[PDB]
């Protein structure tokens, strides 16, 4: 019905099995994690797991590449997305490297109650 | 599940009745309760009649 | 230092350490508590009991959740250094009851040992939300989980009516008296069964049937162990804490009224039967104050000014792996600030002693971990399969710490 | 069942309009009541309920319909509510559903809703 | 509180792995019982593996 999955995931080992197991090809960057090596090493195809063993071992911008629409697997280095994903997060080193900020401490709680609450 | 709640209630009053003073009578309370009432208390309720003659209240 | 080498000094990226959560585990002798102080200290800027931040005050936002009440000299330095503390022990604490949602007011005052019985919550319900909407008419929608003050003593003799004889209105105060808001104002008395009239007089609804639950009620408002509830508000200091005084109380854990950056919450006193209340209550508060802000800033293109940093010190008791339902409020909002709060400028270092029995929804979100020796054998197979990297060089070192 | 003013309610799909008054239990025969199977029983699931349609953070499903101007999607409105998730009215190729701010208990059933339309 | 324990037993794999597991020191007689040797040896600390092969043999 015109409907395929891929799956990004930090641990491949608490994703739930019934979906990764679904997947053909894969895009294996770094791991540092064994369950993860060892949860890999099992999903992929008997043809690469030689050369599987070269996960923990990746540099920078580099993923290996094993499914069916690649012939072989190989090693593919990846250009830099333009423009570049980044996601508005708080870092609290520098927030704590500066003064007491008083943040007038009324208008938060006037937000509390929405109109009447 | 019914006699563990029987029970429990049977000691409580127990407890509350011998044990007027304290206030927070729990089932893990080291107050004194008595055996012998708490069997005659189950052994009432097994044998209990309920009265259904109009007009009183049914007790 | 280096462990190996003790010449070469060994950074972090701070950027990276204190803005992502964190957990803290190990095992008694280890100095795990010495560890936390060291680190704690040196973020905050205490070197050989000296403050370097004398001329201007950093901006760390440490609150702790103590229950040992074991790490007051932490940070306790003479006076002269100017680097206060907030100790909020049990006796100072100022935790309104009226801030309270359905499920944390149900489990401090209807929840009992005994089976409940019919109509008494919902009565109760009831009680609280017509005295809500008594106290405060500018407020226009009223639930019972709206924070909004309301007299718990007027809710009190609400259910006193108790001894209800006049119909199944025929009150039997002065003649014939129909509005029933004069119940919260005096216990009231009412005549014997033993009369007729035009209408019926026969008891309540709700005659005897609270008769038990009184008793419970009333000696949970007469408790001085609860006294940080502000529940006796018969007492003028109790009663000056109001709706427009929501202000005061949430200073008092942001330390804002004494300029302090680090604030003891001191759990010693409160008991064990409201302890989850009392941590689900702080969370919250904590979570709302910082999802309203961050909300506010959007409209000036800016993020949150004003992080805050949270350690749960032996956290294996309010967030177990199993447990009974006493836990659950707290669970829940430390799961709230464990899943989110990164957007919203919130990180915590879960402080265990124990940690293959602290709940793994809460956990599993740690991005850095400190861990010192382990005697346990799951607790190294848990934390070994936590951390995100071992490999043949941090799966073989946690018993053969020092 | 015998409202308080005495009214039986012979159909019982009044109670969708509002809440209604009942009469109180009698033990006698001239005004003889019984309560009913479900009294009382969804005192926990009622407090949950209202405390689920009124929160003021999941806006996103339009909970509160008795006051707000929400009652205005008739299921007329499923053509572009569908087309919304899938860029068909602004002709967007790529369709990007951002979840950072939905509540951290809804999120699965978010998820789920989106996945099965 | 001012409570600890100095458990005795001799079919260690019998007792429960929750409070054996909280044993800091260990007083070790001779085992003759394998499934107990097993037991002890992974309770005991890394460092003292290579010398707890002795308690077969201690007499």
């Amino acid at each position: 019905y015109g409907l395929s999955l891929m799956v990004v995931s930090q641990r491949p080992s608490e994703v739930s099995d019934t979906i990764l197991s679904q997947c053909n090809n894969f895009i294996n960057l770094r791991l540092t994690n064994i369950n993860d090596q060892n949860y890999i090493k099992n999903l992929l195809p008997d043809n690469s797991r030689s050369i599987s063993e070269i996960l923990p071992t990746l540099g920078a911008g580099e993923c290996l590449v094993v499914g069916d629409s690649t012939p072989i697997p190989s090693i593919v280095k990846l250009e830099l997305p333009n423009p570049e994903p980044r996601s508005q997060s708080i870092k609290f080193h520098k927030k704590w490297s500066e003064s007491w900020r008083t943040p007038s401490f009324e208008e938060v709680i006037m937000r509390w109650r929405k109109e009447n609450g | 599940h019914n006699q563990v709640s029987q029970f429990k209630r049977a000691v409580v009053l127990n407890k509350e009745k011998y044990n007027p003073e304290f206030k927070k009578i729990t089932y893990d309370s080291p107050v004194y309760f008595n055996i012998n009432e708490v069997f005659n208390y189950i052994y009432n309720l097994n044998e209990e009649v309920i009265n259904k003659i109009e007009g009183e209240p049914s007790l | 230092n280096l462990a190996q080498n003790e010449e070469v000094s060994f950074t972090l990226d701070g950027d990276k350490f204190f803005s992502k959560h964190v957990a803290v585990v190990g095992s008694t002798g280890s100095g795990k508590s010495c560890a936390v102080a060291k680190i704690l200290q040196n973020v905050v800027g205490i070197n050989d009991a000296r403050n370097i931040n004398k001329s201007d005050k950093k901006n760390s936002h440490i609150i702790i959740f103590d229950i040992h009440s074991e790490y007051k000299s932490a940070f306790e330095i003479d006076k002269n250094e100017d680097f206060n503390l907030n100790y909020l022990d049990v006796e100072k604490l100022k935790l309104p009851y009226w801030l309270m949602n359905s499920e944390e007011l149900e489990t401090l005052f209807i929840e009992s040992n005994e089976q409940n019985s019919h109509n008494q919550v919902s009565q109760f319900k009831r009680a609280v939300v017509l005295n809500k909407e008594k106290y405060n008419p500018e407020f226009k929608k009223i639930t019972y989980d709206s924070p909004v003050y309301f007299n718990i003593n007027e809710v009190f003799n609400y259910i006193y009516n108790l001894n209800e004889e006049v119909i199944n209105p025929k009150l039997s105060n002065g003649e014939l008296v129909e509005n029933r808001q004069i119940y919260f104002n005096e216990k009231l008395e009412f005549t014997s069964s033993n009369t007729s009239k035009a209408t019926k007089a026969s008891n309540g609804p709700f005659n005897g049937e609270f008769n038990r639950f009184l008793s419970r009620f009333e000696t949970k408002l007469t408790d001085k162990r609860l006294e940080f509830l502000l529940l006796n508000q018969d007492v003028e200091e109790n009663s000056k804490y109001r709706t427009e005084h929501f202000e005061d109380i949430l200073k008092q854990f942001m330390g804002y009224l004494d300029r302090s950056n680090v604030s003891i919450i001191d759990l010693s006193g409160i008991p064990f039967e409201v302890l989850s209340i009392t941590i689900s209550l702080i969370s919250r508060l904590i979570f709302d104050f910082a999802f309203h802000y961050s909300k506010l800033q959007h409209q000036k293109d800016e993020l949150n000014d004003i992080p805050f940093m949270i350690v749960c010190e032996e956290a294996h008791n309010y967030i177990p792996r199993t447990g009974g339902i006493e836990f659950k409020a707290a669970k829940k909002s430390i799961e709230r600030i464990a899943k989110e709060g990164r957007k919203y400028g919130l990180s915590l270092m879960v402080v265990s002693q124990r940690p293959s029995e602290v709940s793994d929804t809460i956990l599993s979100q740690c991005n850095n971990f400190i861990n010192l020796r382990l005697t346990n054998i799951n607790d190294q197979n848990y934390i070994k399969n936590l951390l995100p990297d071992n490999s043949r060089s941090i799966s073989e070192i946690l018993p053969t710490l020092g």
